């Protein structure tokens, strides 16, 4: 059995900036696909970004690219989402996934990733 | 090339949260592997993975191959990795009964309460033995379920009950 | 005749037994021969038979035994020894690992078995792994059909995806009367 | 699991007889040796009569040799201690033993027999009505 240990998330303004973390325990990432996915209010679970092969290739969904970095410290046993120019349509639960097992899909989709967050909130309102 | 040989370790019936290691063996001095996960497109450039926790999503088909110079070899035989503990047990019968006279017939019957069509029947393998019992340079081949008895010098074949089992896992390489 | 080649002796289902548990004590040796006898070591205790069913497992019945067979005029060399052995005739030690029970591939672990008794032996045992066969008929069942069975039961929507296994299922073949 | 079912015992006078009976059940008698062995009290467990071999030769201690015959119904599942013309000595706690292993020795010894009964009181008093 396998920690996934969840870190940030919260309250932003639009064009605000966060870092969300997941720090592995049980094993390490330096040979594991990794992933966030998101679930916005009335929406179904979509991939945001992953690394899914040993060619440190990155896929981002269309609506995140530029604003958003997935990055990976080996040092730290530690995964990474940097959210930059963050926009209402961004205020979902945000889930790290890890896979021991690489993918050759150029898309990132659940049936890929064993290893989940309990999940992340991220909130964007100009109420504050 | 010839086809190499895919293992699961201990067991290719591995719990739902507990480890295992899926190892394929080329001819020695062979560098360069792939691991498949037939009806995805999952796979591992490495002989050996360790799954430190199994989940429904890793469960399926295997097969593994190796390179030399220009040419790959044949696909392993399939592993089927199975992930038990995701139901409730069935409950398991013998009728007439569970003692039968030798020449005698006997059915096994296996049942559940809930929505469920394939069945599958194991009997359990003979245990192979090994104070203090040192393993150095672990292998994932040390990977399993351990008891201890425990007797007399004086009296060796009066043995205690077996101890609680203790669940060895082998990781990878550091 | 060449020289009569020597039987095996088996213990089914293992020559681990527990107190008060069944066990089948098996002299096979080649088709068609005259008697065979098991002799227990170090007693005056024997029986002129092949197949030994001990329907309860007792101290007294613990230790060494072989068996030969007879053929016309001559006797075969013995089976290598068996050593049957009674457990749970005391309460169990405790198993541990050191450092812990997780440990690097290249790397050395040692398992500790300690006792709350006097008690100065202990034998280490590793699973084997468990081999495969609603209803599972068995046919003419031998003594080698005797041991612990479990089933699992999956959807084919998931033909990987199966359940805890049930609880475990002692099948016992005694003795022929014929 | 084996079963040894005790009948008799109790309460006789100095020169009356009894019969002693155990009912097998998980194994039959056939291939057995059989026995019977009494602990006096203060006394050491002794062996009273035994066939150990299918050669039938039977072994009494010398103290009830004439008086006591051990014998066996194979169809009926059953062992039996005849005791006739009963002394005091005779007091005792008697046990049925039975071991699916022949055995070559003369006399009855315990480590000889794995299938033990409970214990069966007999008490041989003057003072019986
Ligand atoms: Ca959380």
């Amino acid at each position: 059995q396998v920690q996934l240990q969840e870190s940030g998330g919260g309250l932003v303004q639009p064009g605000g900036s966060l870092r969300l973390s997941c720090a592995a325990a049980g094993f390490t990432f330096d040979y594991y696909a990794i992933a966030w996915f998101r679930q916005a209010p009335g929406k179904e679970r979509e991939g945001v970004s992953c690394i899914s092969s040993s060619d440190g290739t990155t896929y981002y969904a269309d609506s995140v690219k530029g604003r958003f970095t997935i990055s990976k410290d080996n040092a730290k046993n530690t995964m990474y989402l940097q959210m930059n120019s963050l926009k209402p349509e961004d205020t979902a639960v945000y889930y790290c996934a890890t896979s021991p097992l690489y993918s050759t899909n150029d898309r990132c989709i659940s049936e890929d990733y064993d290893y989940w967050g309990q999940g992340t909130q991220v909130t964007v309102s100009s109420l504050v | 090339l010839p086809k190499p040989s895919l293992q699961a370790l201990p067991s290719s019936l591995v719990p739902l949260e507990k480890p295992v290691t899926l190892r394929c063996q080329g001819p020695p001095g062979v560098d360069l592997y792939r691991l498949e996960k037939l009806s995805s497109s999952r796979y591992q450039d490495q002989a050996v993975l360790f799954i430190p926790a199994m989940k429904r999503s890793l469960a399926g088909r295997y097969r593994c191959s190796y390179q030399q110079g220009s040419l790959w070899s044949l696909p392993s035989d399939q592993l089927e990795l199975v992930a038990t503990g995701v139901f409730a047990k069935p409950s398991l019968s013998a009728q007439p009964g569970p003692a039968v006279s030798s020449g005698g017939d006997v059915t096994l019957q296996c049942q559940t309460r809930y929505g469920f069509d394939q069945f599958a029947l194991y009997k359990e393998g003979d245990p192979a033995p090994y104070a203090s019992f040192p393993i150095i340079t672990v292998t994932a081949a040390h990977s399993g379920t351990y008891r201890c008895y425990s007797f007399s010098s004086r009296d060796p074949y009066l043995w205690s009950a077996p101890s609680d089992p203790l669940e060895l896992v082998v990781t990878g390489d550091p």
